[PDB]
């Protein structure tokens, strides 16, 4: 359940963490060192843009996309026909490439532990994140 | 402006961090002879028209890359001072004038093999920054050629 | 022809996420449409490109979140700045994704920054318009490059 | 006589000394400057390059062009044969400019005189043969 | 491919990361960690320096020592006569010890986070790391 | 009899790192080839234990990789003065790997000491050649004790 | 060579190069320590003023003594008639201690070395002769 | 100098990071205790030389650890005062000339029992520095003996 | 008097007053000349250790012992079989020195008068317990 | 009724921590000793809730033990004042405990209270008797709050 | 016992110590804050002057009156005939407070508290004796 106060709570904290410049390099490298780490066979889904080599500058354009969408997303929590139109246009940019349905949750813990490593750890509601979290992924996959 | 301040201190600071006395004649040269592979490949101006002939183990054409990147060197830390940089662009190209087979376009092309090394042998260099005040510096030596 | 200096994309980096940031509400539909607004009324047959994404009725679902889209997508290229070789890059992957749509020109991303021209002095607040016009170039070439 | 030893310890000074930026700018003038106090006669050789106003761009110019070519020369002092080759070209630059031996002797001492103002350590017997060795290549 | 542009980045920002003091006793820490966090079996190669307890001072020794190797390799990679001779003798120094020729890939990997984690990962040169570190381990390991 | 201070090793430290990094080229074997042409030069009879390193050709790379690899063994310990429990490990190691080795007495560290006072002066910009001895012996004492 | 105006030049610029109290002490040191760095051999000729520890009183008060007696050589610059009598009694005094002319060489090159980095203007033309004004009244 | 302002700094920061007296007494006994038994192993010094005999329970030998330790407290904290700390060390001097069995090795002994232990309790210690003030404590409590 | 709860209180204050190195020998210099001040005829008692210049270091030695003596009291308030021990020994040091117990009203006066100077907090009442404590044990 | 403040509360961690850290010794047992020896001084009756723990022999090392588990609970609460939404769920924690021991009324928080207010001052350096007061009140009433 | 050079003494300290404006109330604060923590049973003799908030104005009031009355007893400490007509008055005022003579030693301690964590130079023995001269007076 993402209630209305939950996604004004994601939406400042993920802004916090995302940032501006130079600093969404630094949350997805997070994210994907994160994922690679756990899911090693997702690096293959990258072969495309230079997934063996995340500090390439190739790859890095790949991840900063991933995190404008997912920030394309949480901006939009709260303008929930604007969001289902946006999640339907990355679902439609995701099938027919054979990405594992447990990609997605895997995907969903790295990025909380990213934006939690990075605002803080003390009072971060998991309950919040994962929920409105799901919402976004749900959308996107199957 | 095209090369600001900010980008000429920058140009400056990273081109100080891989190019200075302090670092081995060796490890000058094995930049300079790269830059001109760059420049050879990028340009098609003939190896020949140097002393040495582009081998890069013939000790004049060593001493002939020396001569151009400490060329490239002297304007590069002078961009915060384009009053001094546009009269030292200007003796370049007077000497480039009287030497033949010298264009523009090879200009611009040596002038963008120096950014595309400064970035292989220091990636976090700002390309841009680079971009702006390399071509400020290509239109001083390459002016009327 | 004009350079984005280092100065300008710190002024515009700052004053484009201090409106656009994902902290904020309702903002990012309110300047993307009128941003559009604007680009189909200077140039009405840009508006048959979107046909796709429901260009017909702009307060759809299905256009709102196209503009979102869009300008999250400069959004992505403007923090890039301080990052050149990841922002050609990016801009590389949106010139190919532009020159497989049939009927986008050169000509259209000049009709687009009058768009953004027009739109942001009136929503930013420390607005560098002369900063914003060098910088949304670098940007905009680098996808226009190609069509 | 500026042996392999001597080049890395003169190579370092040279470099904290020259510095970046407008630093080498007025290092440049404060060689020349002291060159023309130790040497009256030397300002009018540089009578091509703006010396009416050494602050001018056209001198400070020419004064980063000789420091340019000493710091293009310091960075190939353990390269021997590519310093040969290059003080062979500046060599010929030079024989027609009707300069004696006083005239590199009073460039050393107003090297001597400006380079150790801006360092906290220094080693003139180093310096003074390493000098010899650019200056008789470049003298002929 | 080790080209000599690439010798010249990893000189720099192996000098940068190794450093100067106890700053090396922090990279060493970082590599074994790592290393024997992924391959748990290499910590019994090393049961004559306390391999079990690493910020043991006879552990520490081993470790600088070998970080000293690494630095000494790495300073001659311009050095290619001078290199081979080097590997050589460290080839000699780890023949009849029973080393798992899979843990050279593994302390290769490990060397890299390491060096990546100290000076930054942005604009880090996977390629020219990677490239380099093999041509040091190959000479030494066989 | 004399103390390396913590002043002392401070100084040797940086001076020594500033000569001997791995960010430069051509320094190493000219420095460490010429402590040895200095040894040699001072005891004849000292080349002949490095017969095994090719000692007779000194620019052949059996040799240059001999001085670089003795030299930076050094340069191991100076960098652990700011850990003496980790240096006294070393030098026990050091120590033990030459009291294996026939012919290598006490007074050679002396003769060694003598080639790093004449060679360093001449390569080092800052050198204070009074701390150099005193952190010297504390380091060649260590791995002397025994032979 | 080392004429009334060059004096003046050389008496300023040691004045603050050389400075007071510890500043001194810290100078003389900083001398010997080049002197050795530029010329090992001499460092033996101190064996009776305990060089083994040159942070040492003994040794600093040589130190001391040495660039004192340089004090006061400098200040009698423009006296020519006193310093000659000052360098001749020092020359009786080194008369007896087996220096050659290197030994005076490499204490210039020391003078060379230290004196400026505690200067922003230095003049190794005039330094350079008046300094061969001391040593030559000196070694004999 | 052996035991400079920078070593004997340091000595002094870490010797009261592990003894002062906002400490518990049971905690300055224990190091002191264990500061003698280093002693007795490496010295060989009969422990009946003593008040308690050794005895680590009897409260004269635990008054008696107190006092000795106590002197080197003394004597540490007087480090960076050459001059004040030469007094102190030829105050212990004569102290110990009255005492018969005491010798220079004997002091030496537990002068560098000091420095083990503060490296036991304390891992992170300065050991070299420890080694040299330690050593200029011991060479006046025990000169002449 | 002095219970468990008190002698922590006294440890901790006496630990932040007393300090560390050179702040010891101020404080153990500011105690005897306090000492001096309340009882002008105590001055006369350690005219065996350079009193005659209380900077001096044989002085400044005696008044380290002092402080000394009651930091190792302090360290073990808590050990009551450890400093009755400490106690008995420094009181049979004290037997032939000719005291009288106004001679210890004075040190601790003195005690009181220094040590808070020294502090942001300081409980006179559990210091005068925890001192008297202490004097009666070496006066006897 | 009396409101542990932000000051109050940042003044009383300070000065309890600096008295019961665990890097001391001997101190936690001679004040917790003294808190329940001043405890059953003013409610004899409050001896007999503790027969479990060997109350009626307080050099018990079972009964020291108590006092240590019972007033490190204390500066468990302490600590968490920083933190009151963590410092809720203990004091709910730690009231169900009371409310599950039989004879455990609120008023005897209240003589608690009287028996920190006695032995604090003679223990704690800069003791400041207000702020804890207000404090204590704080934890000692979200565990009396059921009891 | 409190004689005219001493008096001079306490009321020097006492000036510094006290201070001026809302230092005056801290310092009344802290006095009564110590004289709780040094006898407990003190603070319910300050029921009728909000001791429940110390840092009400209520209590801050009550201390800068018996602060203030210190200070005045202070100032008349060298007119004898003065301050014995004013601690006469002080006495009669508190002679139904049922006080005893444990309420100003635990005062006095106090006093002996506070008052020299604000000084460098403090002497409590003649801060004992001009102490005890006040309190006597007021006691009765
Ligand atoms: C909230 C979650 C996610 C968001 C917002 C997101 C968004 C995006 C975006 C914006 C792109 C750029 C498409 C393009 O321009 O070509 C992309 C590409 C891609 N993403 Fe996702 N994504 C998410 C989750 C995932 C996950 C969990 C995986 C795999 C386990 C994945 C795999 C890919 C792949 C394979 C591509 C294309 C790579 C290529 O172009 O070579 N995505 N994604
Ligand atoms: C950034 C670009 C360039 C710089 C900084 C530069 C600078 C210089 C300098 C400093 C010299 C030596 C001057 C002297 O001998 O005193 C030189 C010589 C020369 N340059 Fe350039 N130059 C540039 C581009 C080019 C290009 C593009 C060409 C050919 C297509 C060229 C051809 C030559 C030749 C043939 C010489 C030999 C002249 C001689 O040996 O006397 N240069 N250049
Ligand atoms: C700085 C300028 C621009 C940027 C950053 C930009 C970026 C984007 C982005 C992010 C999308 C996302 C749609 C997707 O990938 O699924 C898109 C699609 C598209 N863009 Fe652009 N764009 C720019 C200018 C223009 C202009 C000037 C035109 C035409 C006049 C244009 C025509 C289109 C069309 C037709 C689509 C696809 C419509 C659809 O989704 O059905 N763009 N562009
Ligand atoms: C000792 C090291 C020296 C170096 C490295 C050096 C280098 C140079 C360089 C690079 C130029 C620029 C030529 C050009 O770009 O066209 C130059 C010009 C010149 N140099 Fe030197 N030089 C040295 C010694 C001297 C000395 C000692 C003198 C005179 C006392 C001198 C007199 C001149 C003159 C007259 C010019 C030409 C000025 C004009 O064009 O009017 N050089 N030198
Ligand atoms: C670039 C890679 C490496 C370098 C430069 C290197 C270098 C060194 C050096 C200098 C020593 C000290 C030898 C001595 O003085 O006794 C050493 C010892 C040793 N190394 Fe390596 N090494 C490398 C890789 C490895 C790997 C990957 C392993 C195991 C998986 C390994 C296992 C050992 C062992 C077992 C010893 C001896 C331990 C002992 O003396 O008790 N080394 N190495
Ligand atoms: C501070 C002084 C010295 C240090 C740090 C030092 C260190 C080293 C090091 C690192 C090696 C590496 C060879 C290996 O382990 O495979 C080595 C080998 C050796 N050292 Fe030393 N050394 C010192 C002084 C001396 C002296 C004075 C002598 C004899 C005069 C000596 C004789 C040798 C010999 C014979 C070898 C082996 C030669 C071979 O590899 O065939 N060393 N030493
Ligand atoms: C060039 C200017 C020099 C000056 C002004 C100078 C002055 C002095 C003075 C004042 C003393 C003190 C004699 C005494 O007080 O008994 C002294 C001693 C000495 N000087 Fe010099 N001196 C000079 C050059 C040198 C040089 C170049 C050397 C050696 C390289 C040298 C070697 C000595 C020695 C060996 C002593 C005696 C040390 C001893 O007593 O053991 N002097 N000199
Ligand atoms: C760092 C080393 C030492 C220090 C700081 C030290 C200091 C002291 C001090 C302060 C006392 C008590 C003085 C007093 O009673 O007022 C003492 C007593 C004594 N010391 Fe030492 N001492 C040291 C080494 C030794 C050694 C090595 C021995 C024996 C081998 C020794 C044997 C004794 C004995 C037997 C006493 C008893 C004297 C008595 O009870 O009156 N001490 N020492
Ligand atoms: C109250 C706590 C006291 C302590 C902890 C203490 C401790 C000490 C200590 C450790 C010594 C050094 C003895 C030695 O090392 O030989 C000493 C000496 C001495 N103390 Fe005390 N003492 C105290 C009280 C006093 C007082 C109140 C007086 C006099 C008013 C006094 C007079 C002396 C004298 C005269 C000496 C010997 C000075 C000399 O040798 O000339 N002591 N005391
Ligand atoms: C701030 C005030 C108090 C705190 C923080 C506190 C906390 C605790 C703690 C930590 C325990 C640990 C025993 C366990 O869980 O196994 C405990 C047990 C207990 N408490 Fe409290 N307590 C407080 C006040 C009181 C009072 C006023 C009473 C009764 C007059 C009381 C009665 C008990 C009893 C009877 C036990 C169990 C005895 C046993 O273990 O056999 N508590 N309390
Ligand atoms: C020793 C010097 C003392 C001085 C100078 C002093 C002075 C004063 C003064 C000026 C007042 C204000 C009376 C009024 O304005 O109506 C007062 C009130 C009072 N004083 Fe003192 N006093 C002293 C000692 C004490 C002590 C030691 C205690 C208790 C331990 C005490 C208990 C009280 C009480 C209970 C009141 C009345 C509070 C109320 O009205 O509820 N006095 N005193």
């Amino acid at each position: 359940d993402c209630t209305s106060l939950n996604r004004l709570l994601v939406k400042r904290q993920w802004a916090e963490a995302y940032g501006e410049g130079t600093n969404r390099e630094l949350l997805g490298n997070r994210i994907w060192e994160d994922l690679f780490a756990n899911m090693p066979d997702a690096r293959g889904l990258f072969s495309r843009v230079n997934g063996n080599d995340i500090d390439s500058s190739e790859f890095q354009a790949h991840s900063l996309r991933v995190l404008g969408g997912l920030d394309m997303c949480v901006a939009s929590l709260d303008d929930v026909p604007v969001l289902n139109a946006l999640l339907a246009r990355l679902n439609s940019q995701h099938d027919s490439r054979g990405i594992p349905a447990a990609g997605y949750p895997a995907f969903v813990a790295s990025a909380i532990s990213a934006v939690r490593a990075t605002v803080g750890a003390r009072s971060f509601d998991n309950d919040a994140w994962n929920s409105c979290m799901n919402q976004i992924v749900s959308g996107i996959s199957g | 402006e095209c090369c600001s301040r900010g980008d000429a201190e920058v140009v400056i600071s990273e081109w100080d961090q891989v190019f200075n006395a302090a670092m081995a004649g060796s490890s000058e040269s094995a930049i300079g002879v790269a830059i001109f592979d760059v420049f050879f490949t990028s340009s098609g101006v003939s190896p020949s028209m140097f002393p040495g002939g582009g081998d890069s183990s013939s000790a004049e054409f060593l001493a002939q890359v020396s001569r151009v990147i400490s060329g490239a060197d002297i304007a590069i830390n002078s961009l915060t001072n384009r009053a001094t940089c546009d009269s030292l662009l200007s003796h370049l190209n007077a000497q480039h004038k009287a030497i033949s087979g010298v264009t523009g376009a090879a200009v611009t092309h040596l002038s963008e093999a120096i950014s595309s090394v400064v970035a292989q042998v220091l990636p976090s260099a700002h390309i841009d920054a680079w971009g702006y005040c390399m071509a400020y510096i290509a239109a001083g030596i390459g002016a009327g050629l | 022809s004009s350079c984005c200096s280092s100065e300008d994309r710190a002024n515009v980096m700052h004053n484009w996420d201090a409106a656009w940031s994902a902290a904020y509400s309702d903002r990012r539909v309110a300047l993307a449409q009128a941003v559009f607004a604007s680009l189909f009324s200077r140039d009405a047959a840009a508006q048959g490109l979107f046909s796709g994404v429901s260009a017909d009725n702009p307060d759809s679902a299905d256009f709102r979140a196209h503009c979102v889209r869009v300008v999250n997508g400069l959004d992505v290229a403007i923090n890039m700045l301080n990052d050149p070789a990841v922002l050609n890059e990016q801009l590389a992957h949106l010139s190919a994704q532009h020159q497989a749509r049939a009927g986008v020109a050169a000509a259209h991303f000049d009709v687009m920054a009058e768009a953004f021209a027009e739109v942001m002095p009136q929503v930013s607040s420390c607005f560098s318009s002369d900063s914003w016009n060098r910088c949304f170039a670098r940007i905009a070439n680098g996808i226009s490059a190609g069509l | 006589v500026c042996n392999r030893l001597e080049q890395i310890l003169v190579k370092t000074q040279w470099a904290q000394s020259y510095g970046e930026a407008e630093n080498r700018a007025a290092f440049s003038r404060d060689l020349f400057s002291e060159l023309f106090n130790i040497q009256g006669s030397s300002r009018a050789l540089f009578s091509g390059v703006g010396v009416d106003d050494m602050n001018s761009a056209a001198f400070t110019a020419h004064c980063l062009r000789v420091t340019g070519a000493l710091n293009r020369l310091i960075s190939q002092l353990d390269q021997q044969a590519t310093i040969n080759a290059d003080l062979a070209h500046l060599a010929g630059q030079h024989a027609s400019r009707n300069l004696d031996a006083s005239n590199f002797a009073a460039m050393g001492q107003a090297v001597m005189s400006v380079v150790p103002t801006h360092l906290d350590c220094f080693n003139q017997h180093a310096w003074g043969e390493c000098y010899e060795r650019i200056a008789s290549g470049i003298s002929g």
